[PDB]
This record gives structure tokens, C-alpha cells and sequence, in this order.
């Protein structure tokens, strides 16, 4: 197709196309929409444009979802995204140097634009949602505003599911109907119970996020600002099989809260996959508890095998009291079709959200300088104690040595948190660290994840980065009020840690700890 | 030779260790083992992607042995089948790792001939199995074998055995290109002077000209430039480069070597959160100056005296900034403030402070009304900037000014901003 | 279904280990598994073969989950990794356990198929090399979580679950081709009992005789038995139907059960170790009278009286035997009588003593010279049977002959002694 | 290729046949031969014909050898062996119903006959002698009369490699010249340190043992052949050293101290568990160095023999012994038999027929196999002093048995006699009124036979037991005095004794059996393997 017009300028770099008939565009990376005619139709969806922008999110390693030309009547746009910086963040990180644009588009590309079009050549997956997927969410849509009460929606695949593409799905969808109805009290809530691959959640942590206007679609990387957290909890690792057992109790936590609020109206969740395995047993409780008025099966002929047992068994008829019902359908497909990453592992992903929060300033501006460079607020662990309370470990580490413990903490994310209720200290000191004493401390709050660049032993200051957005909260809080920090298994990335030249020179004469330039003595190689 | 991440800090670390694991001596004192574990179980706390196996297994032999020698009523003797068991898995994870990774070394290997190659004992292979798939575990006692064995092995193996086998052009390459760019811009500057001078309206008024007359003006007008545009497309490749913030210090080091005050007013006008932005590289290279005693700054360079500096630039930045958009971006400031503190904090605080008590003498005009919102935010501000002068003005005064002029020329509040900050690695505190 | 072996003495001992290993209601004080996984551990001691594997791994696992359950100072080193490895250690087993035997074959289900097989949860199988291959341990709490689970599959499937899926003939046989032979042989004995008579030549001195005159005899020296023949034949069926110590004891029911005096004569000459089987078997037989009054043996079936039993047999064996046979298989016999007390035994020493004396009167051979290096034993062996006859004389008096009479008919412990009275037990309470 | 000379041969089946004829002679089982004329060529070996009887042992498992025939010149024969027992086994054990005799031969079989004649139709095989070992076991013989030294041979074997067959080949073939040479007083002494198969030695026990030159006695007897006397023996308690590595290198090394102090010169015998791949090579490598072997020995070939290389080379030494200075290596072809190794007759299947034979076995060449529980057993009393029994020894797990439970375990549990030496101190802890050796070690102890429990009784605190009946004496002989220890280790008491067939014998109906079940089994109780 011949190419619609562009002009640069004034800012925004904003492109407007012109598309014969009604056609598939293709985009990868940020965008906001604000289309004045004719029925924009993606993944075969109505939104119509009235002097009302929409701003789109495009990755690499799902597939792009084209933009269809539908009526009436068709035949600024291509706005450049708001955020200052989030693009800028591949040179700190340079496997994610394509997360937004390919290498080599056929396109002179440019740094000013934080769109890219992708026209056939490049060969990037653009997949359109498959009919086969489209019955069975059509069907829900239609349930929601005849339900005659909130409905809870559960959706339940493995890794490789494309489940994160279903919610997607009926996010936008569910999303499009609220604004319409009038006047609709329905917000639905997205109650996010998977670390591993979080959407709208810190990394290996859990969220209970609200989703209010704005649009923003598709697929964010966590970093969309669509969504307010109301309550959210730390799990500590990229799996719920370290700690299956404290997981569902921290989910279970979370969930109550729905009726701690005592809401009503749509809601939506998906659970870590566990299609085999252990999550035939993590599953069976929160079906029990969720109340799940539909779940969804997606595994087909993945092999579907594995998760047999489950849907009747866990399904105990209905437990919610008012909504006495079950559902029990399957979908089978693997999304996107093409190869799952698309050259994009999730854990070399995983990696990026983490970086990506450390440097986030607010929702619309990104600064990719490495941490190491920007100052790191200062708290002071107390005895006493003010500031720290205690700090808090995983069971296995229950016994240590006094010494490492200062070499332990330093570079390494840990989560921070509050006392709320108020609670004995209940923690042993060990070397002038309040170590928090027989774990346990079930009532506490989760503000935010935090990292350490030094701790003070005689000072008892301990140098914290935090992700500067959130200050002013931690600051906006009452001075006295206790905090505990929990050092889960959370991974440090590397490109931070320990920087480069061209990144940073540092000097010449200091030496770096917990760093080694030696080759390696043979057989020092890791497990992994 | 990437560097590696490794959870003990030196080698003075784990020399330490080696010593540790085989003291060589049986008893109290001298051996410290219990200890030992404790710090490998230590590491795991950061570990285990950084520490290698062989010193995984070589704490997780050595745990299980301190398990079956307790010889006080407890442990081992009383019941010993857990003993058994420990003394087992630990080797089973010992074997595997060395044995299993196979990543390290090629696929499909038979195992043996992968156990030729790192001096493994040939029946250590033998071992993997030796109580997962047969049916009653092998004997307290030939578990005890292996163990004293295996670290003995491991050790004669790997501790002590010298072998060491088992680029970053880009980074380079991706600067020069962009420095190439920066000095490619600054030079088209120098001759776009004279144009910028001329055509000041155009950069001086980029906020008020939200409404364009070329965009609303007809087109093919039966009736019916140069300067402009270049301009435009100059302060463009500056705002484009202005984005990369990673590069945000290497800028403004260049540009501090071709300093002009017309390229401060205008960056200053142009390029959101510039305002800030030199005055923290200012702060910095201000701050490392009184420090540290040897080192030129490009700054002191720039300017050898204070009156030079106080007039040339940070008098000049002062009238420039725009009071208006100061207070949006003032938190940063207000960190900034904090966050570097010296005599020429102090007398920006005072200056800036200045400033925004001759705006409310002018500031009578006729809009009192529209403005009953605006004020509060300028009563907190003052009052902010009020008790960070105090509190500046009893730690800093007059004498640092002679501290920076006789120079030589060379031709703990719970969650809080540090004062100040040398880049430093996750270590010295 | 031939019985197999089990470590526990009875089905009850096994209901026994159940409610020790789940304590019912509550486990606060009466846990009773430090009990249950010791004796477990005794079982093994029996032998590791016998237990079997669910046993085996329902005491291993509750041996670990024991093993966490330490809270008290003294504060121990323990990393909280052994236990942490011990965990995952009896999985491994416990789930491979069940999986593997019986047997693991060259053509077997794929392991996840095997375990939906069984009723194990395929949650487990991921579990196999779960802890192996994978760099790090689990965390506590994983495994912890598994074991409580575990455990009550165990009980679920095998402790609380009844299904029972998972020699008479050919035996016999051997035997009924035996006693059918010898009631054969028996049946050609009768047939005979003149003929031995009439030869009494052949039968007695078989031993005795070194040669032979037909070898002896010349080729083509002149110009010149069947029922001779047709005896030793007969008398070979008979050493035949011997040489098998195990239906020893069914020859001789047989035997007693078609009583000939004249055969016992023939059978002590002929049948190597035939003489001390009898008398072995007539004390069994005899004891057995005494000890329950019900089971009239074969013996006080063939015989009636005490007086009956020693004139008919108890005296006829002691007149025929050979001194020196008796001499020469002596162990034997102290084994005979030192196995075996009773007042029969007293009578057949006194007896066996008396008839010692007179062989020394009837001594004056010429070959009486060679006789001193020979003396040396008889003297040992009347000397052993004075300490024999003297112990019984004081436990065995002539009032238990009383006691074989009156039963109505049915129409120290020194080092390493032989027990003298036994009546066969299966390993269980002597 | 017609049979020969079945002479009828009155009792004992005695039988003929003829030196002179070209087909080499074949047999099965427990025969005795003295030759009239003529000399015999059994693997490779020669034997004349002049009136002395040899006995010929002629197993199954093993591969079996023909008889031949040489000058000069030829052309009681063969005759039963003299044992009453040996023969009957099967109807106490249905396993080796076939051991001596083919279960279906194509010859007539005849129940009085100890040896029964095979040819060709039938499945049996005869090895006989490689010719590619020979050089190496031929040139051994050059070596016994030339050395002028105690010559000190092992030969290392994994199990199936044929080293069981090697020695008894250097056995027979130097038993041979001992005969013959005047004077040669250096009887060979086996050194049978393998509990996996052992020959020569107690089931799960080691052995060194002298070897008697006459009456010739070949070639394997599974160690119920009258031609050896033991002079030393120690019971590990395993199927393999490796279950007690620990005592079994000492239990050795105590071994070969022996030999020094009876200080013989002369030759000496040896075969190692194989322990090809394993912890093998270290265990190993510890006694090669003591035994000072003259000849180290290997057969593996293709064994592979990949494993059993490096770790010896670094464990062979310069010398053992001053006058030594010397060092020996070889490698062999390792297969025989030819045929597969089992011929149905696993060797885990055979070992428990030893621990049967002996039980069973009245004499040097009777044996009465009715089922043991008929037998009455002999009684020694474990006691608070005690004085028959101070203390029993249990391996080092099971430390922590319960007192209660104790008696259960021992009963039908095959246990080892064992005397002590003098001893300084009785070191019991005692649970229950059994008295319990707590720490173990009690290095002093001695081994005179196993025995196996019948019953114990706590009150009266007598133990009720059965031993083989050809070692009574000994425990007779035995001073009163001296201390007595029970040990317990890991052998299998079998099957067919502790519950003997019904048929076998005659119980009340109404008696419990303690040890056995007779439900079917629960899914799935199984005992892994």
C-alpha cells in the first residue's frame, strides 16, 4: 500500500495515514489515537472517534494486533507517546533494544518517533484473533450486563497459554461497554494472582489494581498507567512453588478484600498457569474461593491432559452464596502461533520491568540513567527503633551469622513494608540489625520494592534506592509508623549493578565488591 | 572476560573460606565449619545464581557431615535415618552438578565420557543412583566414605588446582557516533549566531505560541523563511539529543567547554528539566573542587575566580529561569536542594528567593481574581526556601568563596534525599 | 496363594502400626510415631527384602517430617538444610518406590502414565528428579506441604483401602509317586516273608561278607537263585526308598502301620542309619501319648500295653543290634538319647548297657589280644550311659508305664545342649 | 557314538567305560574315578590311570568340561560318590531340583545314580579349556617350581569375568605337582576373600583356607568338597563387601597378618570381588599392596575393562617384600562359560542353596535334608550375666531398636557364633534382658559357624537355635568359660526352611504361624527391587 502522508512536527513527530478501503495497519511500539471518523475495528472491535484519544501499546514478543478500517464514515493521528524516556532505557539494557522496534525495519527509522511502521517485509507476527477464540469471549460481553449481579471471571492456563492475551481481550472489551452504560458504578477489577509473568503488578509480587477513562491498549509491560492499586503484596519469587503454601495465603488475603469492600460489579483474574503439576493442587483451593461464576480452559490439544481432575472436583458446586453457579468450557490454542517468544524469553524480559520501575520518575516519563548515578534516599534501621523495625527473611534462612548479614543485604531488591496494625516488634537483634523474630507478622502493609546500595552499620543508616515515583508516598507517611522489609528471592539485574564505561568510569582506583574479573577456575561453572 | 558477580566480596573472601572447610584440625578452637556453612548459607541468601556448585555441595557435604557427628545424646546416633539420607542427596546434587549440568559441556554425552574430561572418580558416576533406585539406602558407613572423599576431591580438584578456562566495541562504538552529532550540532550553532541573535522571537516565545498563522492561513492564495526554519531544525537535534538523559552529564561537559550564555538562555528556554540539569552537573563539579584537592573541573577551568562564576553563570541562570514553570518542577529542585548542598546552594536559595520577591511588586496587575489558587503554592515555596537558607547559612558562609578562589589554575531522617553523592559501587557505604 | 513372609508377627501387630502411624482424633501427646518408625526399623533388621515398600517409606517420610519437629535450646548447628534434603530424599524413594518394582521393564508405561495407573497423582511423578536435577532445594514449606499430603495418600490407598488384585499338586505328586512305590515294595515283601526266612543267609551278613566266589572261581573249570536274586532286589528297592531322609518319617508310618517282626530284623542289617530312625521315631510316637491325651498314636494303636510294645518291639531291636554299629554311630545315639528323655529311653540304655556286659563274658577269643586298643571305647561308652541311666533314674520311675496303660484306647541350661523333648514349632514360642 | 559298558554294578550304581575309544567322555554331577590304564586329559591336564580315586564335582551352573583320553596306555571306573544326601536337595529346595542332573536328558535316567551321562543332545555345555588363556595359565606352571619363593598369586575378576575358574584351574593344575614333588610341604592356601560368590568359605563370609593335596577332589564342589580345611575366617554379613567396607579391608588385613605368623613359604591364592566398576579400585588398591602379589591377574578384555585399569597401576607397588622386588601384569580373555552365565541358575538363586547345604548337611558327605523345624534344635541361654551369651551385635544402624520389639527381630534371623578371645572388659548395654553390644567396635571377637534362631524366651532367658550339625562339636569344645557373642548382620535365612511345604510337614491346623500372612496383598504393597 502507498504510503499515507507524514508531517513532522510541531512536536510528536504525529503521522496521519490514509488507507484504501478498509485495511490492516501495522504498528509496533507507543501511540495515542485520537480518530475523528469512521469505526476503528481491531481484533473486530468497535471504537468510534469523537474528538476522544486513545493510546496504544505495541511489544515485540506478542504479536501486534493490525488496526481495521470499519464505518462510519471513512476515506491528529500517529501521535507520538507521551512518556520522555521508557524507549531510551535499551542502551542500559540491550537485549531489549527491540523490545519497541525491530533492528532492521524497511524504514530509515528515527529516535524522535516512538512508533514504528512494520510493513510485511519485516516479517513480525501481526495475528488477528482467532474466530475460534472469538465465540466463546463474544459470549461474555453478553453476560455482563444481564448477569444482574458482578461476575467473576476466571481464566486458567500454563506458561505459553496465551491467557494473558484472552484477559486482554475482554479488558478492552469490558472496558469499551463500561464507558457506554449509563451510569455504570461497574469497574471492573483486575486482580492480578500471578507473579511470574505480572501484568499490572510489580515483578514477583501481587496485585489488587483497579481499572477505571483514558484508553490505553494493548499490552503495556506493566508500565500502562491504566490502572490505580488499591492493595497490593509482595510474594517474593517468579514462581508460586517456592512458596506455594504462604502464596494462596497471601492471594487468600487479597481476595477477601473484594468483600472487605464488599463489591459488586465485573471482576477478572488469572492464575499462575500450573496447567501440570503442583498447581493441579494450587488451583483446586481458590476455585474453592474465588467463587469463579466462569472459569476458561484454553489447553486444547496442548496437551489439555494434565488438568483432569480440577474443574469438577475443586468445583464444589457454587460457593459464592448469592451466585450458586458454574461453568465449565475449553478453548484450544497456542498464542501467538508463531514461536511463543518470538525471540523475547520471559525471563530475559522479566529482568527489564524490574530496571524499568528503578528508573521510573512518573507514569509518562522514563529516565534510563543507571541508578548508580542518582542519590539514594537514606533510612535508618532502629533498635529501637525508628525507621526500620525489623528485618524480615525467608523461612529457610532463619539461622545466620551475624557478620554476613550486612554483605547479604547490600545489592539485592528487597520489598519494603509497614506494621499497619499495631504489633509487639517481636525481633531478635543481631549485630545491630532488627532482625524480625520468628517471622510470622501476618497483618502488614506493601508500599513499594526497594534496593540497597549500602548499609551504615554504626550510623544504622542504610543506603535504599527506591523507584522515585512513588516518593513522595514513602515520605507522605507518619515518620513513627514501624517497617519491615522482607529480602525475598527478587532478582538484581545485572546491567545495573555493576555498570560500564560509556555507562559509567567510575575511578581508577577503587575496587568493586562482590565482583570478579578472573576467568573462571574449571568447574566453578553454576547449576542451573 | 565479562566480569562475574560472585556473593563474596574479594578473594580475601574466600581464601578465607578454603581455609574454613579443611582446617585440618579436629576440634574447638581451630575449626570453624559450623561457621562455614553458615556463610555459604549466607550467600544463597543473595545466591544461587551467582555461586558456582562447586561450593554449593562442597556446604551442602560438609552440613550433612556436622549432622552425623553430634555426639552429645542428639542427632545422628539417637536415629539415623534422616543421617543416611542427608549424607545422600547432598551427593546426588553433588554428582548432578558437575555431573548433570551438561550445558557447560556439550549434549548427549554418555556420562562417563563427560566424567573423563574434569577428573571425576569413575565411580562417582556409579554413585548417582545409590539410593534412588535401590531398595534400601547404602550403608551409614560408605556414605561416610564419600563424603571425607569427596571433599577431599573437590578440593584437591578445584580449590587448589590452578586451570582457568572452563569484546564491548559497541558501547564505544554507539558514543563516538553521538559525539560526532553533538560536536556536528554545536559547530552548526556557532555559525547560526548571528541568525539566533537576529531572530530572537522565535525561541524566546516557544510557550506562547500555541496557535500557529501557517497552520490556520489559506492555501493557493491567488494573491501572494530561510531564517526560521534553521533555527527549527537546529532546535531540534538539540531537543533529540536532549533525550537521551544517559548522556545528559556528557553534554553538558561539552558544552560547558564551548560555553556560550546566548546557547544557556536558549537550551534554558527549550529543553524541559535543562533548568535543573546544569546546576546539579554545577553542584557537582562546584562540590568536587573543595573536596578534592588535585582534580581541575571543568567548571574551575571555565571559571578560575568566584565573581567570574557568580556573575558569568549562576547570576546569569537566575534571571533566566522562568518563575512560572520554577514551581512544577520544584520537587526536583527541592531534592536537588537537599540532595547537593554547598555555598552555592546557599546563594541560590537566596538569589531564587530574590527573584520571587520582585514578582509580587511587579505582579500587581489587574488579575487578582483568577490567581486566589496560585498563591498558596508561592507561600510554601518561600517558606521552603526560607528554612533551607537557615539551615545552609549555619553550616555554610563567606569563607569557601576564598576556599574556591585559591585554588591552583592548571593551564538520618527516616526516608530521605543524601546530601551528597560519589558514585559508588554497592560498596564503601 | 503360597504364604508369603512379613516381618510382624500377626495381622493385629499390623493394626497396631496403622494407629501409631495415624494417631486418631489427636496427635498432641499420643503421637506414637518416635514408637512406630523404631520398630519399622526393626522389621528392616529382619530383613530389608521382606518389608514392603509402602511400609518402608511410610516410616522413612514420617521419620522426616519427625526430624523438623526440634524447637528447644539448646540451639542446634542445623542449617535447616539437612532436613530441607532429607525431605526430598524419601520422595524420590517413596515415589520411585512404587513405580519401579514389579518390575521395571524394557517394555513399560511412560512414567506419567504409570503413576495415573496406580491412583498416584501426577502431581508426584514431576516430583522424581524434582529435587535432583534442579540446581537449589525446595523451601520448606514445599515439602513440608507434600509429606502431610503424602502421607495421607499413603494412607489413603494402602493403609485405608481393601483391594486386593495386585505347591498343592506338583508337590504332592513326588510324595503319592513315593508311597505308591513303597506300598509296591511293601506288597512284594509279604509275598517274600518265607523265602527270607529260608535265606536267612542273604539279609543278615551283606556287610559281612568280602568276597565272592564267583570271581574267584576259573574260567571253564568243569562240566556243570532267583529267589536269591529277587531278595536283594527287592532289599534295593528298600535302600532306594532310603536314601531319602525327608519321607523318612512316612516310611516308618507306613512301616508301623503293617508291623513285621521278622522285617525289623531285615531292615536294621540293611538300611544304613535305619536302626537309631525307629527307636527316634518310637519315642516321638511315645511322648506324644503322654503329652496329649487325645491323639492315640499309631504306636498305642499297634499296641495297647506298655508290656505289648516291649516284648513285641522295644526288646526285639536291642537283641539284634550289632555292638559294634551301635559303637561305631555313638554320636548318634547320645543325640538319640540326649535329644529325648523318657522312661523308654531309661529301660533302652539299661537294656543297651546290660547286653554290653555280656559280650565281655562271652570275650575269652582267641583274638582276644587284639581287643586293648578297642577296649579303650566300650569302656567310654558304658561310661557315657551310667551318666545317662543315673539322670534318668531320678526324673523316670516305673510309675509312667502306668500312664501308657491307663489312657483309654480309640477303636543350665548348660552351653549348647541339645533340647531333649521337642515338638516342631514355626520359629514362634519353641 | 553308541553308549558303553552300563554295567548293573550291585548297589552304589558303580560303572564302566573304556579309556582307548576317540570320543571325549562327558558327565553330570558327583562321581569318583579311579582309572585301570590309561591317562585322562581334563582340561589339559594329566592324571594316570594307576589306581588312586578322584572325585569329580560336576555342577550345572558351571560350564562343564569332557574327559579325555591319552597315553599311556589304555584300551574303578566311574562310580557313585559317597554321599547319601547331596543328590535329594529338591524336594526341600524345587530350585536345584536340576543342579546335578538335566530336567529332561535323553538318556534313561535312574534315581540310584549320583552321575548321569550327557551327549550332545542334550542342552549342557563344556567350555573346557580356552586356548587363548592358557598361555597365561600355562606359562603360571612354569613358575611354581622355578621361583624358589613363596610365589603369591590374585586374580581379579568382575563377577561373570571367569575368575572362579581360572584359580581352580591354577588349583587343579597345582595340586597336581604337589603330589608329585619330594618334598613339597607348600599345600597352596586359597584365599577366598569374595562373599558374592564365595567358594571355599561360610555363606556371606570370608575365608582363608588351606588346600589338601590328596584324595583329588575337582572341580567345583560349591564348597561342599571334603578337600579343604579352614584355618582362619571372618563373617562379613553382606552380599558385598561394599555394604561394610569398613571391617572387610580389616577383616582382611587380619587375614593375611595370619599367614605371617604361621609364617608359611610356599604358594598362596587369591581372588578379590571383582569390583570392576565402583568404589573397587581404591578397595582394592589397598590389599594389593599388602598381599605382596607376585602375579596380579586381569580378564576382562572386552570387558569392557575400561574402569578396572588406572586405579591399580597407581596402587601396583615396586615390592610387598624384601626378597619380592618384583611386579607382575596381565590381561586375559574374560569370557566363560560361553553359553549365558546364569543357565538358569542365577547366582542369587544358588547362594541361598549354600546357606541350605550346610544347615542340612550331617556330615563330611551326608547331608539330611528334611525340613530343619523337624530337627530339634540345641539350646544356649543369653542371660543377665549372661553366661552362655553376653550381648548381641547389631551393624551400626539400628542402634536406636526399641527394647520391646526386640525379640521379634532375632527369631528366624540368621545369625554368626562367635567366641572372644580374652577379652579385658564385657562391654553390654543391655534392653530388656537382651544384652546389647552399644558402641560395637569388640575387634577381638571369633568366628566358629553360624546359627540360626529357632526362639528366645525373655523369662527363662534361654535361646533356643539351630546350628549345622557337622559343627557340634565344636561349639562343644569350646570352654565353658569363654565369652559367647550373637552377631547379627544382613544374610538371608531362606524361604524354604522358615516355612516348610505343607506337604513337607504336618502341623495342627489350629497353630498360629507367627512370621507369615496368607491374605493376598493390598495394592500395592511390593518389596522394591
Amino acid at each position: 500500500l502507498i504510503d499515507n502522508i507524514t508531517y513532522e512536527g510541531d512536536e510528536d513527530e504525529t503521522m496521519f495515514v490514509g488507507l484504501k478501503e478498509k485495511q490492516k495497519l501495522h504498528l509496533s511500539g507507543v501511540f495515542r489515537l485520537q480518530v475523528v471518523k469512521g469505526g476503528i475495528v481491531y481484533n473486530n472491535v468497535h471504537y468510534n472517534a469523537s474528538r476522544e484519544i486513545l493510546t496504544f501499546w505495541h511489544p515485540l514478543s506478542q504479536s501486534i494486533p493490525t488496526i481495521d478500517f470499519s464505518h462510519f464514515a471513512g476515506w491528529l493521528r500517529v501521535f507520538n507517546s507521551n512518556h520522555t524516556g521508557l524507549l531510551e532505557a535499551g542502551h542500559l539494557y540491550r537485549d531489549v533494544n527491540y523490545l519497541w522496534k525491530p533492528k532492521e525495519p524497511y524504514f530509515p527509522l528515527n529516535e524522535r518517533t516512538t512508533y514504528h511502521l512494520l510493513h510485511e517485509s519485516d516479517r513480525i507476527q501481526s495475528l488477528s484473533v482467532p474466530g475460534y477464540w472469538s465465540t466463546p469471549l463474544e459470549k461474555l460481553y453478553l453476560s455482563h450486563k444481564n448477569a444482574a449481579y458482578d461476575t467473576r471471571i476466571m481464566v486458567i492456563g500454563g506458561k505459553n497459554s496465551g491467557k494473558s492475551t484472552f484477559l486482554r481481550l475482554l479488558l478492552e472489551k469490558f472496558t469499551q461497554d463500561i464507558r457506554d452504560s449509563t451510569t455504570s458504578q461497574e469497574e471492573l477489577v483486575y486482580l492480578d494472582l500471578d507473579p511470574g509473568q505480572p501484568e499490572y503488578s510489580l515483578p514477583d509480587s501481587i496485585s489488587l489494581n483497579k481499572i477505571l477513562s483514558p484508553i490505553s491498549l494493548g499490552q503495556h509491560l506493566c508500565q500502562g498507567s491504566n490502572f490505580q492499586t488499591l492493595l497490593q503484596f509482595y510474594a517474593g519469587s517468579s514462581s508460586p512453588q517456592d512458596e506455594p503454601t504462604s502464596y494462596l495465603n497471601c492471594a487468600d488475603k487479597l481476595i477477601d478484600h473484594l468483600e472487605e469492600q464488599a463489591f459488586f460489579g465485573t471482576s477478572l483474574l488469572n492464575l499462575p498457569g500450573w496447567i501440570k503439576g503442583f498447581g493441579m493442587q494450587i488451583l483446586n483451593h481458590i476455585i474453592r474461593k474465588y467463587k469463579p461464576t466462569h472459569l476458561l480452559f484454553l489447553e486444547t490439544a496442548n496437551s489439555k491432559r494434565h488438568l483432569d481432575e480440577l474443574t469438577i472436583p475443586q468445583s464444589f458446586s457454587t460457593s459464592l452464596r448469592d451466585a450458586y453457579a458454574p461453568e465449565v468450557v475449553r478453548v484450544p490454542a497456542h498464542s501467538l502461533n508463531h514461536t511463543l517468544s518470538s525471540r523475547f524469553h520471559a525471563s530475559q524480559l522479566r529482568t527489564f520491568k524490574i530496571l524499568a520501575l528503578f528508573h521510573k520518575i512518573t507514569q509518562f516519563d522514563y529516565d534510563f540513567a543507571p541508578l548508580l548515578k542518582s542519590a539514594p534516599l537514606q533510612i535508618s534501621y532502629g533498635k529501637g527503633k525508628s525507621g526500620i523495625k525489623g528485618i524480615q527473611f525467608p523461612m529457610e534462612f532463619q539461622d545466620l551469622n551475624p557478620q554476613d548479614i550486612k554483605s547479604a543485604l547490600e545489592g539485592t531488591v528487597i520489598g519494603i513494608y509497614t506494621y499497619s496494625g499495631e504489633d509487639s516488634l517481636e525481633v531478635k537483634s543481631l549485630n545491630t540489625f532488627p532482625i524480625l523474630q520468628s517471622c510470622t507478622s501476618s497483618s502488614k502493609n506493601f508500599i513499594t520494592l526497594g534496593l540497597i546500595h549500602s548499609i551504615d552499620t554504626s550510623q544504622q543508616i542504610m543506603n535504599i534506592y527506591v523507584p522515585p515515583c512513588h516518593t513522595q508516598i514513602l515520605d507522605k507517611q507518619p515518620e513513627d509508623a514501624q517497617w519491615i522489609i522482607v529480602r525475598n528471592k527478587t532478582e538484581t539485574p545485572f546491567c545495573d549493578f555493576l555498570p560500564s564505561p560509556r555507562t559509567i568510569t567510575w575511578d581508577d582506583n577503587i575496587q568493586i565488591p562482590f565482583a570478579t574479573f578472573e576467568r573462571r577456575k574449571k568447574l566453578e561453572h553454576v547449576w542451573k | 572476560i565479562p566480569p562475574r558477580i560472585v556473593p563474596w566480596r574479594d578473594f580475601a573472601e574466600l581464601e578465607e573460606l578454603k581455609l574454613w572447610f579443611y582446617p585440618k584440625s579436629k576440634g574447638t578452637i581451630e575449626d570453624k565449619r559450623q561457621r562455614a556453612v553458615q556463610r555459604v548459607q549466607s550467600y544463597r541468601l543473595k545466591g544461587s545464581q551467582y555461586l558456582p556448585h562447586v561450593v554449593d555441595s562442597t556446604a551442602q557435604i560438609t552440613c550433612a557431615v556436622l549432622l552425623d557427628e553430634k555426639e552429645a545424646c542428639l542427632g545422628v546416633h539417637q536415629d539415623s535415618i534422616p543421617i543416611r539420607l542427608s549424607y545422600v542427596m547432598a551427593l546426588i546434587r553433588f554428582v548432578n552438578g558437575l555431573l548433570d549440568p551438561t550445558q557447560q559441556s556439550q549434549f548427549a554425552i554418555p556420562l562417563h565420557t563427560l566424567a573423563a574430561k574434569i577428573g571425576l572418580p569413575s565411580w562417582f558416576v556409579d554413585l548417582r543412583h545409590w539410593g534412588t533406585h535401590e531398595r534400601d539406602l547404602p550403608g551409614l558407613e560408605m556414605l561416610r566414605w564419600a563424603a571425607n572423599e569427596a571433599l577431599s576431591w573437590l578440593y584437591d580438584h578445584y580449590w587448589n588446582d590452578e586451570e582457568l578456562e572452563d569484546y564491548g566495541y559497541r558501547r564505544n562504538d554507539k558514543l563516538e557516533k553521538y559525539m560526532e552529532s553533538l560536536t556536528k550540532t554545536l559547530d552548526k550553532w556557532k555559525r547560526l549566531r548571528n541568525e539566533f541573535l537576529e531572530y530572537k522571537w522565535v525561541w524566546e516565545n516557544a510557550n506562547d505560541s500555541l496557535i500557529t498563522s501557517s497552520n490556520f492561513s489559506g492555501d493557493n492564495l491567488v494573491n501572494y523563511s530561510s531564517s526560521e526554519t534553521m533555527i527549527r531544525e537546529n532546535l531540534r537535534q538539540w531537543q533529540e539529543l536532549w533525550k537521551l538523559s544517559i548522556y545528559h552529564n556528557v553534554v553538558l561537559e561539552k558544552f560547558f567547554n564551548n560555553y556560550d550564555p546566548l546557547l544557556l538562555k536558549v537550551l534554558m528556554l527549550n529543553l524541559n528539566n535543562f533548568d535543573w540539569k546544569v546546576i546539579e552537573w554545577v553542584a557537582r563539579n562546584y562540590r568536587t573542587q573543595q573536596d578534592d584537592s588535585n582534580i581541575t573541573t571543568i567548571l574551575k577551568r571555565k571559571f578560575n575566580a568566584w565573581k567570574e562564576l557568580q556573575k558569568r553563570l549562576l547570576d546569569v541562570i537566575i534571571n533566566n529561569l522562568n518563575n512560572k514553570n520554577f514551581k512544577n518542577k520544584w520537587q526536583n529542585w527541592e531534592k536537588l536542594i537537599d540532595e547537593n548542598a554547598s555555598y552555592l546552594i546557599l546563594y541560590f536559595c537566596q538569589s531564587m528567593l530574590a527573584k520571587l520577591e520582585t514578582e509580587k511588586i511587579t505582579g500587581n496587575s489587574w488579575r487578582n481574581k483568577k490567581r486566589r489558587k496560585q498563591i498558596d503554592s508561592t507561600v510554601e515555596i518561600e517558606a521552603k526556601l526560607k528554612e533551607n537558607i537557615d539551615n545552609l547559612s549555619l553550616r555554610f558562609n563567606e569563607g569557601e568563596i576564598k576556599l574556591y578562589d585559591f585554588i591552583p589554575a592548571e593551564k538520618v531522617k527516616n526516608w530521605s534525599r543524601v546530601q551528597n553523592w560519589k558514585p559508588k559501587p554497592f560498596g564503601v557505604l
